[PDB]
């Protein structure tokens, strides 16, 4: 049985934190997004009474690191992380332990393997935004270590990241948790279609205001969880870069991929538990379990 | 005279403060520090500034936390001895205020920005330490949206040159921001730094020499050209920006130009002589 | 204990969802469309086939309004060209399903007996209303389940909240006909949430950019709703549900929630929201519960 | 004289056409075939209709189907013998396009509607049955939108009274509505037969009392407290339909006025003699 015992797509927008209203979190909000939080909840519930993990690895797209792939092996990371762009709906005080073997095995793997990777061992630098609100929607206990990845791109030039690097970084992910005797489960935090409004609505949570950014992103959406839901995952090869081309994905930042090659793009169906829109961007939570 | 009189471009990575410096990023570093004693010697009201590095994608943030300081060790260069940032900086709250109010008044999406905990970016906290190593100045600073047109970030530009009219100040204008964003993929050493792809060295000296002939309406026409043949930062929508806040006014001086573990890198000033 | 009715669903019926489906017994044909209800609905398929296994699907809609009390389709094996007179392009469904003519005669003595004006409807000439054939298709497409359709009490020319005292009354004539005659019934209350909608039909009905809530109000109550649905006992929501009435012009006015609650005596239970989305502005859930 | 030139108002239940009627039922049943007579005499080259039964809540359907026709089994009485009926039906569906095209120019969604299958209404089959059995009316029908506001509705009305005067048609307007709709809900016999609920006969009397005076305003005036208090059929609003398009002018003939199974029912014409 593989150690990767189950791989899932768990956007981040901050949104969904602020509509929570969680104790870690400064803002305060009177609810909002609630199908996507249910779903999330049902996601909790997979990791926490059936998957079991002895650690949760987490990529997401906004610690860019310009040099390659970055794996952040602080013990404790602690700080508080303030979304720059909604600052209003994410000020996070996070607390949280870090697998550090793991990362250190996910390092060495993923060099072994020719990719320029860095180790982070400075509790200075804070933790991006995004991989808290991942973590905390997946797990709002932070009972389970954690592995964080960094995502390669190009912060003064952002571009669709290599597809390819990332299938890299996935077999090295796969090859650390083999090596390292883990039982995880893996966070590819990605939005899909990622056109969205250019107003914020006076209330942010006003749901009538929320709705697809256009029904050509929501029908390429729908497209790519259509083939999620039925085929294997091998066909989502080519067609994660034909969806980004169509709808600017924030799976251009590349994690689904990571995650999907960490698992050997297994020949099975994804559970979509949930989407629905996020000021226009699409957003779906899904769960990929091994063949068998 | 009132208004906008003075304008700098200048790049903000953490480089430029390297203990061991590659000789590109020490030479920069030096053009900088002039433009900063030149500016200073001006003894601006207040100073304009856009950093690349503090991007949006809604609306157009204001700064209007008087006060931030600390120390930041970059998401990136953490590692390295430039990693390791201390910052106090003192921003001109109320005519951003007045600022902010303009852009409202133009249909933008202004959005005020005190919150413990911001994020600063580290191209400010380089620009200050190089540009104003005593903490003389007073900034008035726009976030730099990449999700609206760049021409939108130019209007941001124009409403601040006429609040800072209408204010009685004498302002000056500092961007900060890259060139060409060709990024070398490698831990390299500071001796073997260089442009990082083909036709990047080109493009960037093909701009400086539009702007140095005070050809900047031409170097615009080409943004978009520039933007995805060279990678430039963040789509050059810096210099829209300057050009929109009536800061590249007349020829433009070059104080230096080289690489930055890839990128390219240049140090500009508009009506900043050494008298 | 363990009841003869193994389940309970709030199963909504706007023709938009059998629409979007495109199935064999429609004549129109969409491009897709409120693809997460749908999916939702899906869930709740599997539900019946796989784990309920149920002898009968008792379903109760608003829209078979009987002007004289509550009447029981007994017929054999009712047959026809359903047309939702109000959205015709979407939904002309022909229809061929069996009636547990047993079971229907024992809810309707066991109703007449708790007091009820009811009716036997034998005539196969007479049209099976689009709603009860909406929410049979979703709930099952393979109509392979015997089916006890059940009218809606309210007044054709002046239409007003059923008496749910009524409907409760219903509910416990349902009970007692099931556990009676021994069947393993699937209960199907077809009732939509929030009632406000477009007085305009987009261009392109499935146009998901112009689906969202009617407004901010209508979708909050909607939620107070769900949230009592999701964590505490059913028997509280008999007091809410009025409430919600009043305030979003509910769906849940015409009784058949009321109903099915009643029927599987208010267990002390949580409801499993499988789905909620907006069908032109209006609230929909997919809900199911079950005993004890 | 061209546009709309006669009126008329009757109920639309199937118990019209009982075999076995209470005294109510067929004093109203031969009140609309005394109306169709003279609205037949009137040769009008189209009659625009309104049944409170063909109801909608999305913008106005229009019946584009030429010639609906079959046997229709109604849902509420099938176990009756006025349950069975048969309707063969002829649409004028180019003045309908007229029409149609008038209220779209109003800014209102005109939705022409032609399905084979399409369900049609009780109180349109009556009223066929008793106004024209040989079916020499040209028909154009238009949806009863009760979401919408009631006066949407008359301007519906007014936009086919002068879609008639457009295309130089001699036109009649006919609504099929209840009155009060305070049904008895209970399987009586037709002897027993009453207006349902207290109010109901003398907030119908009111009404028919200003009909008749001419004074259709200040029924539409008093339009919602009748709807509130009498439980008006559809808030009466097809009466601000036919008032819209200028069929109710001069005093109102009252032809019959008695219950049906708790409802009120009235015959009624406006501009039709003999
Ligand atoms: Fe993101
Ligand atoms: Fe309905």
């Amino acid at each position: 049985r593989p150690g990767i015992v189950a791989g899932c797509l768990s956007p981040h927008p901050p949104h969904l934190i602020y509509g929570e209203n969680p104790p870690q979190n400064e803002p305060r909000s009177t609810g909002g997004w609630e199908t996507l939080r249910w779903a999330y909840e049902r996601l909790r519930a997979r990791i926490r009474d059936v998957h079991k993990p002895d650690v949760l690895i987490v990529h997401a797209p906004h610690w860019i690191t310009m040099v390659g792939h970055h794996v952040n092996c602080v013990p404790n990371p602690r700080g508080l992380s303030v979304e720059p762009i909604f600052p209003h709906l994410f000020r996070y005080r996070y607390d949280f332990r870090t697998d550090v073997e793991l990362g250190e095995a996910i390092a060495e793997e993923a060099s072994g393997l020719g990719l320029v990777t860095r180790t982070l061992r400075d509790p200075r630098v804070r933790v991006d935004y995004a991989t808290i609100g991942a973590l905390h929607l997946a797990n709002p206990a932070w009972d389970i270590p954690v592995v964080s990845l960094s995502a390669n791109n190009n912060p003064y030039f952002y571009s669709d990241a290599s597809l390819t690097e990332m299938e890299v970084l996935g077999e090295a992910t796969r090859l650390a948790v083999e090596a390292t005797g883990r039982r995880a489960v893996l966070l590819a935090s990605n939005s899909l279609s990622h056109l969205h409004w250019h107003e914020e609505p006076e209330l942010p949570e006003d749901m009538e205001r929320e709705h697809p950014y256009n029904n050509h992103q929501y029908r390429w959406d729908m497209k790519l969880l259509e083939a999620i839901r039925r085929g294997p995952t091998a066909p989502l090869r080519d067609l994660i870069p034909e969806h980004i081309e169509a709808t600017a994905s924030e799976t251009k930042a590349g994690s689904l991929t990571w995650m999907l090659a960490a698992m050997g793009w297994p020949k099975v169906a994804g559970d979509v538990l949930g989407y629905g829109t996020i000021i226009g961007t699409g957003n779906a939570i899904v769960e990929w379990l091994p063949e068998g | 005279r009132t208004g906008i009189v003075a304008g700098a471009l200048l790049p903000g990575m953490p480089h430029l403060l390297a203990e061991h410096p590659a000789p590109s990023w020490s030479a920069l570093a030096g053009a900088a520090r002039d433009v900063g004693a030149r500016l200073r010697r001006l003894e601006p009201d207040v100073v304009l500034l856009l950093s690349t590095q503090w991007f949006t994608v809604l609306g157009h943030q204001f700064q209007c936390d008087p006060n931030p300081r600390g120390e930041h060790v970059d998401e990136n260069w953490y590692a390295y001895d430039y990693g390791l940032l201390d910052y106090d900086l003192r921003f001109d709250v109320d005519f951003t205020e007045r600022w902010a109010d303009r852009v409202q008044a133009g249909g933008m999406q202004a959005r005020r920005t005190r919150y413990d905990g911001f994020p600063i970016d580290t191209g400010t906290i380089v620009t200050s330490a190089l540009l104003d190593p005593d903490r003389r100045l007073r900034w008035a600073q726009v976030s730099c949206n990449l999700y609206a047109d760049a021409d939108t970030l130019a209007d941001v530009g124009r409403a601040g040159a006429a609040a800072a009219r209408d204010a009685g100040l004498r302002a000056a204008v500092v961007v900060v921001t890259g060139m060409s964003s060709g990024l070398i993929q490698q831990w390299i050493e500071p001796g073997q730094d260089r442009i990082g792809e083909p036709g990047h060295d080109q493009w960037n000296t093909r701009v400086l020499d539009l702007l140095t002939a005070g050809k900047v309406d031409e170097v615009l026409a080409v943004r978009e050209d520039f933007a995805r043949q060279a990678q430039a930062d963040s789509q050059f929508r810096a210099l829209a920006f300057a050009a929109g806040a009536e800061a590249t006014t007349g020829p433009a001086h070059l104080h230096a130009y080289g690489p930055i573990w890839g990128t390219g890198a240049a140090v500009l000033s508009w009506n900043l002589p050494d008298h």
